[PDB]
């Protein structure tokens, strides 16, 4: 049990090769073929995570739940929202039909809906008022934001964002 | 001169909560021992004393073993003016004062101010002169009492004490009048003369 | 002795820096090193967990890798890459005889911060630059107080195959801090305007970079203290959504 | 109140300085005791022998110096800033009236009202050979409880050494021993009003009622899954075992 | 060669403790103990040097500081040899520095022989412990022998560990975990409050099951797994709740 | 406060610890039943005069009758008449306090109501009050049944005395103890 400790470097899990081997990700851009917990099999495993590495023993320490912003370059986050709907007014149609896109389904179909026209115009601010009403965690998201030299991290977040 | 530790036994008392001669008798303390002391210092430098209460309702030492200022410093602050005798306990913590007293081959040495009318008794009175004799203390005493503090139990305890004067005790009992006590006691072997034993 | 520290100074060794992307525990850290990618570190000494939170630089360490100091922050040559220049050269009047732009302007940029009763979007000038034109932005910086921000365009995005909203928005945020700040985009039309085929020359680069202030723009992103001046010496040269209000509330003409 | 962190640093040490001082029970090895003492929890850090003399010939007459916590603390700083004085120990096991008087000197070098410490140089009853006394005051002086952290550092040394329920109940004797003998002790040894006190909460038993009864009601759930508990003990294993057998007993092909 | 440390386990937690916030820097300071005939390395004590903000630096030793200590440890009858050097070297299975060996070099004249003692107070946290003593020469050795008459010699070298302490400590040590009475049935009586949730824990325990078991019909949240965890556990309080009557 | 230190004149000592013993009748109180008069302000006070009455008080702090007093009654303290509310206080609370520290031992509460609460020997719709009141009368907790005339009660009673329940202490309580040890043989040990 004791062998674990902290001063690890960040990863990305990619996929068991067998129980106890399995590729992953580093922050660093290598890949590898690593050892892992004896703590998690297939089950506590998942199926890409955030991931404590061992540095030299370079090994899967352990998953890791939280965080968020690397680079990528973060996600856009106003939580709960500034504005109220109708706030451009006359959108009706355009305000059920998101509704009936995403508001309504939320409750109960699209995994995805697609807003065009000029933004910003009222448009860019139905998602904020919907996303200010919906009461979910919202994520704002930049095409213009993913730009990191970093070729290596880059969609990483972008999955786990 | 002297290389030993010595005690500065300080009552703070009857006596002196009460000027006998200025500017009070505990502040006529003050200036006879860093007076004394730097004598003491230059007797030799490394020389040390302890300071303790003898008086309040708390015995206890105010400067412990030093060898300067850090005394004098330490003196620096007040007392129960009024207090009351601990000397027995207060020399009997004097005496396991210089028990610990620092790089020995120091002699033990005490100096007691007498402020206090001496509630004590004789053969607890010496078996400190006794303890003191076994532990081999230096023992010399600054005393104006009422009456003075005398015929008593301070002149048994020099002698008891003494089998060696100043490698176990002088005495000089302090007199009144527009005598200064760092003045008075300059003429006795409690301080020059011959100074250590 | 001033040498000797200089002298001394030689064994004082440097120590690496880094944001803290987040707090795993109290000493468990995640933070993308400034330099490269993530870690999980843990804290060192005078450091305040408490303090120690998202997106505050530290100062890292090169074998320890861990916080070896906890941090202000700031980034990007505020003159150079950034440019911080405070105010404007010679006011308004100088250039006189665009007085028309010059109140219209001023009323449209400068006052809308000291009267609380939309704030304005943004600013273009159009017409031949430097007629005053390019001056107008120092003169328009000098009226307000605010630091006049220049912006060339492709430095934003040479190569460097990346640095866009990083640049942009340390162009905003610190500004965003620094504010009443002015931003003045040079003539953008390498890092603004509509691209082409809109095609991939890089101009994904662009697109991204023209939306860039679009996304500060049309998003939430306001001017709080800090205002920005479009230029542009052909208007029509831009994205019509760029043009478009919460983006641009004006087209400054200069005739 | 503050009741306070324990470090067995201090623990262990103040042990050697009991040991090193060649202290008997006569005596009392003392020192000073570090950490810091704002929290409604006291931590201790660390602490330091107090060169000491212990007479209760003369109970007043015994000696210390402070000069050391003066070149001590400067260290200590010096080591580390945390290391502010919260207090001081001894070596006990128990109290004497000389200790007011130790108690009071530390009070000038101390933030709030400076700790006594208990240590038992034999260890010898129970949990904690120790306790730490704060002084009240008429006087009174306090224990809080107090215990170990992590620390774990130690407890990784700590791990280096040993090597669920019954303890919980083993203490069922220990104060209802001394107790009614307590009573018998005050009892005869007078042959106070705070024993009476003791006693009203003593009613506070046989007051069991059908509400008792009620525990079995909660009981019963609480063993359903019992068989759960071994129920997929009572599935899988030897089946697949025997399986995993069938596999490998009939493996043995050539 | 084959040589004999010993720690008083004190000076080794004191020393880590003390490492345990040494990072950045190694906690420096002398180790106090002895040499018995050959091979014995003793510690009973240790203790830090103040820091040095310019961090572990031969020049920031300060033979004052002990000798104030010593004096205070003389004073309470503690005394010893100064045994050698101790760090807390972070992450580091490593070696100390050339100027940490030239710093107990320049040192271990002092002694007939002295150490550093690596600690890595990152890696000495893993429940067992990380830690190391260089003392980098020999006379031959356990008499190694060629690479001083050689010359150049730079290795890690260390030397090789063990501590004692008694059973005395321990026995307190073990009383780590008025009290447990206090302490135990009867506090930790807590238990019926919850009863419906108990109910409810175990309830919901429940349905996380035949769910796991259906799977029975590799990848997973395995048929068979949690099942008995997730209930087994609760027992033991489940069990308890009885017992103060 | 005194109780250290500062010698004192008699005429100071009791007439102070008199108009203390008269601040107990002009407390009365949450009683008080007994007190102080432990500590020397007896002999002292009490004597004579109004002490007599502050000690004959003492006898209605226990007796609680009103005229072993009532015939006492001067003015001084009948200048304050409402003992004869506080000796109702007392009498119930000092009838209470035993009826509460002893009479049901066995786990006490009841005393519920009336021939119990007219066992304070003051009559039962004035209990209707009296025993009524609780914390109205600044004590007493609990609850009434009008129908069963049943009192409620719980705690809020101190009380003391010695010598009894003492050794039945340890009793039961080593009793499980010792027979715990049968259970407390193997478990976590085993």
């Amino acid at each position: 049990k004791r062998i674990q400790s902290v001063p690890l470097v960040i990863g990305q899990f990619l996929e068991p090769i067998d129980q106890n081997t399995g590729i992953v990700s580093s922050t660093t851009g290598m890949s590898y073929v690593v050892r892992i917990l004896s703590t998690l099999d297939r089950e506590l495993l998942k199926p890409s995570m955030s991931v404590a590495l061992h540095r030299h023993s370079n090994a899967l320490v352990d998953i890791l739940p939280p965080d968020s912003d690397s680079s990528i370059s973060v996600m856009g986050e106003n939580e709960k929202p500034d504005v109220t709907y109708a706030d451009v007014g006359g959108l009706d149609m355009q305000k059920q039909e998101i509704r009936e896109a995403v508001e309504l389904p939320l409750v109960q179909p699209p995994r995805g809906v697609l807003l065009y026209g000029p933004p910003g115009t009222g448009k860019t601010m139905l998602v904020k008022a919907v996303a200010n009403s919906t009461k979910a965690a919202f994520i704002r998201v930049n095409g213009s934001e993913f730009v990191h030299k970093y070729l290596g991290e880059g969609p990483r977040m972008v999955r786990d964002v | 001169m002297v290389l030993e530790a010595t005690v500065l036994v300080i009552d703070n008392s009857e006596y002196s909560r009460n000027g006998d001669f200025p500017r009070t008798r505990f502040e006529a303390q003050i200036d006879s021992v860093e007076f004394i002391f730097q004598a003491k210092r230059n007797s030799n430098p490394e020389n040390t004393v302890g300071l303790i209460s003898g008086a309040g309702a708390n015995p206890r030492v105010l400067s412990t073993f030093t060898a300067e200022f850090g005394k004098i410093l330490a003196g620096l602050h007040d007392t129960q003016i009024e207090g009351k005798l601990h000397m027995a306990t207060a020399l009997q913590i004097a005496q396991l004062t210089l028990k610990h007293r620092q790089n020995k081959v120091q002699h033990q040495r005490i100096v007691a101010f007498v402020c206090s009318p001496i509630s004590d008794s004789r053969d607890e009175l010496i078996r400190l002169a006794k303890t003191l004799k076994k532990n081999n203390v230096a023992v010399d005493i600054i005393n104006f009492g009422e009456i003075e503090q005398n015929t008593e139990l301070l002149d048994e305890f020099i002698a008891a004490v003494n089998n060696p004067q100043e490698e176990t005790s002088h005495l000089l009992t302090v007199t009144p009048g527009p005598r200064l006590l760092y003045e008075n006691i300059a003429s006795s072997p409690i301080i020059l003369e011959e100074g250590s034993s | 002795d001033k040498t000797e520290n200089d002298i001394k100074a030689l064994q004082s060794i440097g120590q690496l820096i880094g944001e803290v992307m987040k707090e795993l525990s109290e000493e468990k850290y995640i933070v993308k090193a400034s330099s490269g990618p993530r870690y999980i570190v843990g804290v060192r000494n005078s450091v305040d967990r408490s303090k120690l939170k998202k997106g505050v630089r530290v100062t890292l360490d090169i074998t320890t890798l861990t916080i070896m100091r906890i941090l202000p922050r700031e980034t990007d040559p505020l003159v150079y890459n950034m440019t911080s220049f405070e105010q404007g050269e010679i006011t308004f009047d100088g250039i006189g005889g665009l007085t028309e732009q010059i109140r219209e302007l001023r009323e449209v940029i400068e006052l809308p911060l000291k009267n609380p009763e939309k704030p304005p979007k943004g600013v273009l000038l159009y017409g031949p630059p430097g007629t005053g034109k390019t001056l107008l932005a120092k003169a328009v910086a000098a009226t307000i107080g605010a630091n006049f921000i220049f912006s060339p365009a492709s430095g934003i995005v040479d190569k460097y195959i990346g640095e866009s909203a990083r640049i942009i928005r340390e162009m905003f945020a610190y500004a965003k801090e620094h504010e009443p700040c002015i931003i003045f985009m040079d003539e953008v039309d390498a890092i603004g305007g509509r691209r082409f085929s809109e095609g991939t020359s890089a101009d994904r680069e662009i697109q991204r970079t023209l939306m860039e202030l679009l996304t500060q723009m049309d998003g939430f992103d306001n001017l709080g203290q800090t205002k920005i001046i479009m230029a542009t010496n052909r208007p029509d040269t831009l994205d019509p959504a760029l043009l478009r209000p919460g983006r641009l509330d004006r087209k400054v003409e200069i005739p | 109140h503050e009741k306070v962190t324990i470090a067995p640093l201090v623990l262990l040490s103040a042990l050697d300085h009991y040991e090193r001082t060649q202290t008997k029970e006569n005596k009392r090895c003392v020192g000073v005791i570090l950490g810091d003492a704002n929290s409604s929890t006291i931590r201790v850090t660390n602490s330091f022998a107090l060169p000491f003399e212990e007479d209760e010939k003369n109970s007043d007459v015994w000696f210390l110096d402070h000069n050391y916590i003066e070149n001590m603390n400067e260290m200590c700083k010096k080591i580390n800033a945390k290391e502010k004085l919260i207090g001081w120990y001894h070596s006990g096991p128990k109290l004497r009236a000389s200790d007011l008087k130790i108690n009071e000197l530390f009070k000038k070098y101390t933030q709030n009202n400076p700790l006594l410490l208990i240590v038992d140089v034999k260890q010898q009853g129970v949990g904690l050979p120790t306790d730490a006394y704060v002084a009240i005051e008429e006087k009174t002086f306090l224990h809080l409880p107090c215990t170990i952290e992590a620390e774990e550092a130690e407890e990784i040394g700590v791990e280096h050494l040993l090597r669920i329920r019954l303890t919980n109940q083993l203490k069922s004797l220990k104060g209802l021993q001394s107790k009614l003998k307590d009573v018998v002790e005050y009892l005869d040894k007078v042959i106070h009003t705070i024993l009476g006190k003791l006693q009203d909460v003593f009613n506070l038993n046989n007051l069991q009622k059908a509400l008792t009864v009620k525990t079995n009601d909660e009981l019963m759930v609480i063993y359903i899954s019992n068989l759960v508990r071994s129920i997929i003990a009572f599935d899988d294993l030897i089946e697949n075992k025997i399986q995993n057998k069938k596999i490998q007993e009939q493996r043995v092909k050539d | 060669t084959k040589e004999t440390v010993y720690i008083s386990s004190i000076a080794l937690l004191k020393m880590l403790k003390h490492g345990r916030a040494g990072v950045p820097m190694e906690v420096m300071g002398l180790m106090l103990g002895e040499f018995v005939d050959d091979y014995t390395v003793n510690v009973v004590d240790v203790f830090a040097m103040p820091q040095s903000g310019t961090g572990v630096s031969v020049e920031a030793v300060d033979d004052v500081f002990q000798a104030k200590m010593m004096d205070m440890l003389k004073q309470t009858g503690r005394d010893q040899m100064v045994v050698g050097w101790y760090h807390s070297h972070p992450g580091f299975g490593c070696w100390l520095s050339s100027v940490d060996v030239n710093t107990q070099k320049s040192f271990e004249q002092l002694n007939s022989r002295a150490v550093a003692v690596v600690v890595d107070p990152i890696q000495s946290v893993k429940g067992k412990v990380v830690i190391d003593a260089f003392r980098l020469i020999d006379t031959g050795a356990l008499i190694n022998i060629q690479a001083l008459i050689h010359g150049l010699n730079r290795h890690y070298y260390s030397l090789n560990i063990d501590y004692h302490k008694t059973a005395k400590e321990t026995k307190m040590l073990m009383n780590l975990h008025y009290e447990e009475k206090e302490e135990s049935n009867l506090a930790a009586t807590k238990s019926m409050v919850k009863i419906a949730e108990q109910y409810s824990k175990r309830i919901e325990e429940e349905k996380e099951l035949t769910e796991e078991e259906l799977k029975t019909r590799v990848g997973r949240q395995d048929p068979k797994k949690h099942l008995s965890e997730t209930a087994d556990e609760t027992l033991e309080n489940n069990i308890v709740s009885v017992l103060t009557a | 406060t005194l109780e250290p230190s500062t010698s004192i004149t008699l005429a100071e000592r009791q007439q102070l610890a008199y108009d203390l013993s008269i601040s107990a009748l002009l407390g009365d109180k949450i009683y008080n039943f007994g007190e102080l008069l432990h500590h020397p302000i007896m002999e002292t006070i009490v004597n004579d005069s109004n002490y007599d009455w502050l000690f004959q008080l003492l006898n209605a702090l226990t007796v609680g009758d009103f005229d072993k007093f009532d015939s006492l009654i001067k003015v001084q303290i009948s200048k304050i008449p409402i003992l004869a509310q506080h000796e109702s206080f007392l009498r119930q609370k000092i009838c209470l306090m035993t009826l509460i520290e002893t009479v049901f031992v066995k786990n006490i509460r009841m005393l519920s109501f009336e021939d119990i609460s007219k066992a304070t020997h003051l009559p039962k719709d004035n209990v209707e009050h009296l025993v009524m009141r609780a914390i109205s009368l600044g004590l007493l907790k609990g609850s009434i049944d009008q129908v069963n005339e049943l009192v409620t009660i719980s705690w809020v009673q101190p009380r003391i005395i010695s010598g009894d329940q003492i050794t039945k202490m340890k009793d039961r309580l080593v009793e499980w103890n010792d027979q715990v040890e049968k259970l407390g043989k193997k478990m976590e040990a085993r």
